[PDB]
């Protein structure tokens, strides 16, 4: 008797709840590509971009080029011996580093591009001065979707992700903020985020995921951390093809316990793009309204936060459902009609802002997403 | 044809060993609380009082202290799956950042002296040894089996890593799997 | 070829550009060099018919963007050798033997080789140097054989035990026939790993990635009503939870729930009713929610752990039948007979006998409790 | 010392979000 | 207090059925009763085997005494101290507190050394992949020589303004003064030769006074090449987009059709009116003592839909040469019957659109197969049509207010297909589109892919279900002439003629009328009771398959 | 095929010569009670003789046959074993004991049990349970009784 | 591993010296038999014992005793001078028809024999490791049972 089918609602700003809204970008993270053939693409960060500036939204935001993290700073989460391997590697000396090669997972699927070292300082920098940007108080939102690396673990590379530089920002929000909630609506499991933070109440993470036979295969029901984590990590595990009113039903509803039960003090969420329909590698089906009613919902907490984007493997959608997240956050609706940018020629072929949902079938039931949420409605009565 | 009676309990104790090592990836906790020259050691012990026979003290010894050179020389040779090799080399590489040279008999545990006990009737028939001295191996042999059994709830025992840190078997990491079994 | 053309002085006066045309013509992802556009043979199938403003506001962003540096952690805080390895048998980086064609793991060696600090010359296996030590030593084998017999003193019956390892190469441990055969259960994976009776059979390549598009392994893209009916018996699969089979009707499926069967005893079921969101098409085999647990873990109030025993073939297993029906002391390991009238009224007099015993015990001492407050 | 590769740098790739 | 106590074992021994259950059951109550088995867990396994049995588990729980941690989850394990140990430089307390070290996990540890299942895509949303990925291709070497051109381009107007006694010691740091170090050195690397690109590196840095304009020269040459060919090549990149996205973005109608071949056939459709009289006996044991009299439940909300099924029925006799002129006239007089007399549509619309029970509204039909599969044909394509309309109105006011955004109408990206040839459903209803479509469809002027293309394009792949519509009206035409051309099945039609036009019919009535139904079908034929009510027109099937006798 | 003593009352008298066994016995030292100049007829076989010629001096008949035995009548079960040694026992006087006179494939034995047995142990440790946890309550509430009333 | 009191061992030894010294024997009927000595056994210790499960192998103790009293006096629990007592009571039970059963014409003092030969009885087959201490904890709370009131049946 917890679920509730309810039609999908409009999005809807709040007045009352302004923002100041400090977005980072660096204009080298768009020229970094992972490989010929392989999925993740820097480049939709700046398209993404791109929808910002020509949506004139960055007059409604701060925009800021954040600098770089050295290697120590990465050693605040990562061992000393992978952020060197990291920052020493390229495709040239590869045949030199084999046993880290395999210690570190750097190969293959996170493939060694020779802009590895300075992507992975413009994301960890972007997300550590976003966090300093809301511990000082100059900013309410803080957005940098040249982050996300949510796979990365202490001394592996995995999920395409090399440094967990969401990781990195929590930590940064710790030494101001004494609870930090970490929401992840990628449809992969937040693995590295999750393990990061599995033995602490300081750091509540509550990942939104499809757990199938799926990547990470992490994120369980049963998974809520060990020690004094107990009860401080919410997985809710999804089946395929979850449209925006069912995602809705079980977003905001497990959220708002987590409000008024764990209240934090700083929110984190990432913004994975490939929980969106007819993504190259995620089975969801949400549409760009459904993506956006969780960061509109989390926005209307008024909670310090900070939106970073993650995943997303077509980039056009990523793209679109970024530039509406941003405008969200400025308390405004963008229209569904595309200004000239110079990558308009992806967003075809209606060049608007909507991104259309599949006709795939919402296999969730109501009943397995009732059981999910009564059991973590019951694992959270101890949050308090 | 040379044969082996090991109790059913030991073999499976080795076949749980084969699962914790090839299927759910333990290692050794290293160095064990309980060794192998250890329980040699107390086997003779324990034994050399019942057995008043002098000649059958000198055998027992004789065949404790060939069990011991035999081990060490044979554990990193063939008494070790690939998965705890690169333990192996790590504790090479200790030893020799010490200056002591590495003995497996005072480091290993008794997991695999009993593995050695189960391989040795190969190594046997692998050479040319007369047959008297291969049944007196082989009934010395069962008699540290028997010896064993008595007391495999305190040296074979079962404890899940994940909740005792005392448990003989311990989780590894992805980047000890990944050097062990990657490259 | 004199890049830089330097004056007499060693002043520059000009260079001279290299080969552009040496990688200007590299094939791309898309077929064709990023020199030239599409073909023709492309453009047929790729359009619909072939017949053979800058109002930019994206070039401002570089004067907005200030530098943040605002953080608490800045400044600082011959032969050809085999493809599998000779240790292990799998594949994977390999030194190669010089005078043998076997090849081995880094890792697989006695002592364990650094993938950095290589030999420098030539390198033999260790039966390699025990053929070039005997082919060098003058004694014949059985001389060298009997010279550490005699020197080994201490131990004579592990002498030629101890001997003949030398010229072994270093193998990985393999447990033997006789201590695997004696578990039915227990089976050897394509690597030598563990597998017995809860692991699946692994599913070819023609089943996961050639099959068609509606037809998906997971089950969860399409509406298949042919898993609600058993196939050998052509009725409804029932779940136990629910007691229903929803198989729904093809105009609303989505009033059909999945279901699927446990892999040991086939009992189906929902997978809302026991909380699953997959088919477990791989991995290990799924059990039921009702079977009866190989491994648990109990508070001593540490703990204590128990395991089932593994199965044992009929030859070295046997089964006894107490005599002592209640409270034999098992140790969990049990099997159940058959039943072969007077056992439910006997049992109805001891369970009555029992019950006024009880009361008996209660009424005998709460006298004394309120006996106990007068004094 | 002459040496050959298998040529995969990591491991397990079937168990990866690309292989 | 006794009986129960005495019979509860047996009790659940029914309850349990399979005796393999019983004994695994058993197993854990002797698991529990050697010590081993903790009382907690005893409780959740009885839960997950007489969950159902509310009573029983109930009596269970309290005649037990059950009162109402270290559940680590089953992806993670614990590393020991040692592995922990690992130098981290940037922590201090607080990393060192907050963090986890101890307790990890994997991919491969959580596939259980097995593998992963990616989740299939259509060959068109391949190709949207590969269309993505030769613009990602294009565009990413497109920027970041463009960037390494305006860093260039930066160091020469610099270099330009100064004189040359002192351009001769003037360097260059690494990175050009830039954020990056590396994309020019890409750059570079890419647009001259592998082994020259290392040295022309060498020459900017040491001497960038000659180095750096015809550098800036050639890539600015690359540059307006590339930009020339990735136009060229967007054009085909467009046209294959408006050639693919829509089929991509279908997933259920990209495979309707053999769907709807292989599950709209007669064994499934008893299939799902079994299973559902299956459910309803089985859930009928344990509570709901009011069985109902229904299984399959149908509404009917509109009736202009039955004239629309009617046009297209006709359509597809007028179309079709299988069938003889007087079996088509045979076949469209029996379907205006048979829809005037089983619903309250009299001839006459249907001609202008294209225990004494008294005055009775409730009307039953005992049917074989054949009229039960030509009634669920007939229902099929009801739902089927009241889907496109009762959301007609919504898609016609999206599609009459499609405002096209501006630089496409400037730059004629947009595609035209789908117009010049008429398939938009810009400037008329919907609904009405449709069915003219289909009946275009049905004719043989229209081909299947630009039906199914206009529908996905018009209702955003919401008519999916509406790509076999030829085929289903096919299949009830078909199922309307094996219905009245069969013997022991026309006779069943003319006893639902009888009973449906003689009204005020007592009980035994029905009761004559359906032993009289069944003899004309042999003892092991189904029978279906359709039950019809005059108000609301909601249709109730019922399976008495063999329950009669 | 004789004996001088009477190998079950330990003193000489008239015996009876058995077949294959030497030992003999008097006309009371046996399970009948034999009266002289009335016995029947025969070869005189024992009771140990008599169960050689019932099990054919073969052993899976005569386990297939304890097992029967001790199947049939579970209500003297735990005796059951027990029934079987007085067959097998030639009868004898009673020979007071001495203590009276002053003043490895069996490791892994899976236990075949019935039904109501595992009935009877759930009852049981149910029983136990419910009434050792209700019995500490009660010392612990008469504890707390004495100790509020003491202080 | 059987403990027995020298109330039980003196009074034992004083009966082999009755029965062998001596030419007194117990009497015809023995006056108390062991229907009523073990029906009284039942009816105090089965209420007394607690569990349902106690209380069933209760009974089967006594059933099985019962079983083997029955069995067994024929062949182990007999002195001289018995044999010829048994022999006319089984002459007796013939003529009234009904069964010579050695339970209701026997007294207590075969049955403490019983337990007297049960130890070395209990070694001599092969038997289990625990069902021995189930029935040595039924024969020690027996004898304790009798030791409470050794003198309602063992008076001279
Ligand atoms: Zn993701
Ligand atoms: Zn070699
Ligand atoms: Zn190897
Ligand atoms: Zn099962
Ligand atoms: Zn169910
Ligand atoms: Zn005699
Ligand atoms: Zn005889």
């Amino acid at each position: 008797m917890v679920y509730e089918a309810t039609p999908f609602d409009p999005i809807t700003v709040k007045p009352s709840d302004k923002r100041r809204v400090a977005y980072f970008y660096d204009a080298d993270v768009g020229n970094y590509a992972y490989g010929a053939g392989h999925p993740m693409k820097p480049h939709r960060i700046r398209m993404a971009h791109s929808l910002i500036m020509n949506y004139g939204l960055y007059k409604k935001m701060e925009i800021y080029r954040a600098k770089p993290a050295t290697k120590q700073e990465m050693c605040q989460f990562h061992t000393d011996e992978y952020i060197d391997f990291l920052s020493r590697v390229t495709p040239d000396n590869l045949e030199m580093f084999k046993r880290e090669s395999v210690k570190f997972n750097v190969g293959d699927d996170c493939p060694v591009f020779d802009g590895l070292y300075e992507y992975c300082s413009i994301s960890g920098g972007g997300s550590m001065e976003g966090a300093a940007r809301l511990n000082r108080g100059k900013c309410d939102v803080a957005v940098n979707y040249a982050g996300g690396l949510h796979h990365a673990k202490k001394s592996e590379a995995s999920g395409f992700c090399y440094l967990n530089d969401i990781v990195l920002g929590i930590i940064e929000l710790l030494r101001y903020h004494p609870r930090v909630l970490y929401i992840d609506i990628d449809v992969h499991h937040g693995d590295g985020v999750e393990e990061a933070f599995y033995t602490t109440d300081r750091v509540m993470t509550c990942s939104f995921h499809k757990y199938g036979e799926f990547f990470p295969g992490t994120g369980e029901l049963r998974d809520i951390g060990v020690g004094a984590g107990k009860n401080y990590a919410v997985n809710v595990p999804l089946r395929d093809g979850i449209d925006d009113a069912t995602y809705r039903s079980v977003f905001e509803p497990v959220i708002k316990k987590i409000m008024e039960w764990y209240q934090p003090s700083a929110v984190v969420l990432q913004c994975g793009g490939d929980s969106l329909s007819g993504d190259r590698l995620g089975c969801f089906n949400l549409s760009m309204e459904g993506h956006a009613n969780c960061v509109n919902y989390v926005k209307s907490f008024g909670i310090p936060m900070m939106v970073v984007g993650g995943g997303g493997y077509t980039m056009r959608n990523v793209a679109r459902t970024w530039c509406f997240e941003t405008g969200l956050l400025n308390n405004v609706v963008l229209d569904k009609d595309l200004p000239y940018n110079e990558y308009y020629e992806y967003y075809g072929p209606d060049y608007k802002l909507s991104v259309r949902p599949s006709n795939m079938f919402n296999v969730n039931t109501p009943e397995y997403l009732d059981k999910v949420m009564t059991n973590i409605f019951a694992n959270l009565e101890n949050t308090k | 044809k040379i044969s082996l009676q090991i109790p059913i309990k030991l073999k499976s104790v080795l076949v749980d060993d084969w699962e914790y090592v090839t299927k759910d990836k333990k290692i050794c906790r290293l160095p064990a609380d309980v060794t192998v020259e250890m329980v040699l050691n107390k086997y003779e012990h324990e034994v050399s009082q019942e057995l008043e026979s002098p000649g059958s003290q000198s055998q027992l010894s004789e065949y404790c202290a060939g069990l011991k050179l035999y081990f060490d020389k044979c554990l990193g040779n063939m008494l070790l799956y690939r998965l705890e090799r690169l333990q192996y080399d790590e504790l090479l590489k200790k030893s020799s950042k010490d200056q002591k040279p590495l003995v497996p008999i005072r480091i290993y545990g008794a997991i695999h002296l009993l593995r050695l006990i189960s391989v040795l009737p190969e190594l046997i028939s692998s050479t040319t040894m007369d047959l008297q001295s291969c049944q007196l191996l082989i009934k010395q042999t069962e008699d540290f089996l028997v010896w064993l059994l008595m007391h495999v709830d305190e040296y074979f025992n079962d404890k899940d890593p994940n909740r005792s840190d005392d448990a003989l078997y311990v989780n590894t990491s992805s980047q000890y799997e990944g050097v062990a079994l990657g490259m | 070829k004199e890049l830089l053309e330097k004056d007499s002085k060693g002043n520059i006066i000009k260079l001279n550009e290299p080969s552009t045309i040496s990688e200007d013509s590299k094939v791309s992802v898309t077929g064709l060099p990023l020199n030239k556009g599409p073909s023709e043979k492309i453009k047929r199938e790729s359009l619909w018919n072939y017949r053979k403003r800058n109002d930019l506001k994206t070039f401002l962003t570089e004067n907005m963007t200030e530098e943040s540096n605002i953080r608490s952690t800045i400044g600082w805080n011959d032969f050809e050798n085999e493809d599998f390895c000779s240790a292990c048998n799998q594949s994977g980086s390999f030194l190669c033997c010089d005078t043998c064609p076997k090849s081995f793991h880094f890792l697989c060696l006695d002592p364990p080789i650094d993938p950095n600090n290589l030999p420098k010359g030539d390198w033999h296996c260790n039966e390699c140097k025990f053929k070039i030590f005997i082919n060098n030593s003058m004694a014949t084998l059985k001389k060298i054989e009997s010279n550490f017999i005699k020197q080994n003193n201490n131990v004579k019956i592990f002498a030629k035990l101890l001997f003949n390892i030398d010229s072994h190469n270093p193998k990985q441990f393999q447990l033997p026939n006789y201590i695997k055969e004696t578990f039915p259960a227990v089976k050897t994976g394509s690597r030598g790993q563990y597998s017995d009776e809860n692991d699946k059979i692994p599913l070819t390549d023609r089943q996961l990635f050639n099959t068609s598009y509606g037809q998906s392994i997971t089950k969860l893209d399409s509406y298949n009503p042919d898993t609600h009916i058993d196939s050998n018996s052509g009725k409804f699969l029932i779940c136990y939870k629910c007691n229903q089979t929803r198989l729904g009707s093809w105009s609303h499926p989505e009033n059909s729930r999945l279901i699927m069967t446990c892999d040991y005893c086939q009992t189906p079921w929902h997978l809302d009713c026991v909380p699953r969101a997959s088919f477990k098409n791989l991995g290990s085999k799924w059990k039921c929610p009702l079977h009866s647990p190989t491994k648990v873990y109990k508070k001593i109030h540490n703990y204590k752990v128990w395991k089932k025993q593994r199965l044992i073939n009929k030859k070295n297993q046997l089964y006894y039948e107490p005599l002592q029906k209640i409270g034999y002391q098992n140790n969990g390991n049990i099997q159940i007979i058959p039943t072969t009238n007077s056992i439910k009224y006997d049992f109805f007099d001891k369970i009555y006998k029992s019950k006024m015993v009880q009361k008996r015990k209660l009424f005998q001492f709460q006298e004394s409790l309120i006996d106990k407050l007068v004094s | 010392a002459r040496t050959k590769q298998t040529g995969k740098a990591p491991r397990k790739q079937l168990a990866t979000k690309a292989a | 207090s006794l009986n129960e106590e005495v019979t509860f074992f047996e009790k659940a021994k029914r309850y349990i059925g399979n005796k393999h259950l019983y004994t695994e059951f058993l197993k854990i109550l002797n698991l529990y009763s050697q010590d081993i088995l903790d009382l907690d867990d005893l409780v959740e396994k009885v839960d997950f085997y007489l969950g159902s049995n509310k009573e029983l588990f109930t009596w269970f729980k309290n005649f037990v005494g059950y009162q109402e941690c270290e559940a680590f989850g089953p992806s993670y394990k614990r590393l020991p101290k040692s592995d922990t140990f690992m130098p981290c430089s940037g922590r201090d307390d607080m990393c060192w507190e907050v963090l986890n070290d101890e307790w990890v996990g994997h991919p491969v540890w959580a596939s259980e050394d097995s593998g992963f299942i990616a989740h299939r895509k259509n060959q068109y949303e391949e190709t949207l992949f590969k269309i993505e990925e030769e613009r990602h291709e294009y565009d990413f070497y497109i920027e970041s020589n463009l960037r390494t051109i305006q860093c260039l381009e930066t160091i020469v107007n610099k270099i330009e303004n100064m004189t040359e006694n002192e351009k001769a010691n003037f360097k260059l740091p690494p990175g050009l003064g830039h954020t990056s170090m590396t994309i020019y050195k890409k750059v570079i690397r890419k647009v001259y030769d592998k082994e020259r690109g290392f040295e022309i590196i060498d020459a900017l840095h040491e001497h960038p006074a000659v180095t750096a304009p015809v550098v800036l020269k050639r890539l600015k040459q690359k540059d307006e090449e590339w930009r020339r060919a990735q136009r060229e090549w967007n054009k085909v990149w467009r046209e294959l987009e408006q050639k693919v996205f829509f089929k991509s973005l279908d997933h259920l109608g990209l495979t309707f059709k053999q769907a709807d071949k292989k599950l709209l056939t007669t064994k499934q459709l008893i299939s799902e009116i079994s299973s559902i009289k299956v459910d309803q006996t089985n859930k009928k044991i344990h509570w709901l003592t009011p069985k109902p009299k229904s299984q399959l439940d149908f509404d009917f909300p509109d009736k202009n839909i039955f004239y629309d099924i009617l046009c297209l029925a006709d359509t597809f006799i007028t179309h079709t040469t299988a069938y003889s002129n007087p079996d088509k006239e045979r076949l469209k007089d029996l379907l205006k019957y048979f829809i005037s007399l089983f619903f309250s549509i009299s001839f006459e619309k249907i001609e202008e659109s294209l225990g004494i029970i008294q005055n009775r509204s409730i009307f039953n039909l005992f049917a074989n197969t054949n009229i039960y599969i030509f009634f669920r044909h007939w229902t099929t394509i009801y739902e089927r049509l009241l889907e496109i309309k009762q959301m007609n109105e919504r898609v016609t006011k999206e599609i009459n207010t499609r405002s096209t955004v501006t630089f496409a109408k400037d730059l004629d990206l947009l595609s035209s297909q789908l117009s010049e040839m008429g398939l938009d459903f810009v400037g008329e209803d919907a609904y009405k589109q449709v069915l003219r479509l289909s009946r275009r469809l049905i004719n043989g002027d229209l081909e299947h892919q630009w039906f199914e293309e206009s529908l996905r394009q018009a209702y955003n792949n919401k008519a999916f279900k509406l790509y076999t519509i030829d085929k289903v009206t096919q299949s009830l035409v078909k199922h309307a002439h094996t219905l009245m051309t069969d013997a022991k099945t026309a006779e069943i039609m003319a006893l639902f003629v009888k009973d449906r036009n003689a009204s005020t019919t007592s009980a035994k009535d029905q009761i004559i009328y359906r032993l009289q139904v069944r003899s004309h079908m042999s003892n092991t034929e189904n029978m279906f009771r359709i039950e019809f009510d005059k108000r609301t027109l909601h249709v109730s099937i019922q399976y008495i398959a063999l329950d009669d006798l």
